[PDB]
């Protein structure tokens, strides 16, 4: 991802893992 | 917003915080 277009599913992975509360 | 910053350009991940 580093640098890179994040859509659709992908876009969808990064926010659950930026989101995601322990 | 965020999803043309992210998908048409570059975003940092740290911009999807805002979103949660």
């Amino acid at each position: 991802f580093v640098n890179q277009h994040l859509c659709g599913s992908e876009l969808v992975e990064a926010l659950y893992l930026v989101c995601y509360e322990r | 917003g965020i999803v043309e910053q992210c998908c048409t350009s570059i975003c940092s991940l740290y911009q999807l915080e805002n979103y949660c």
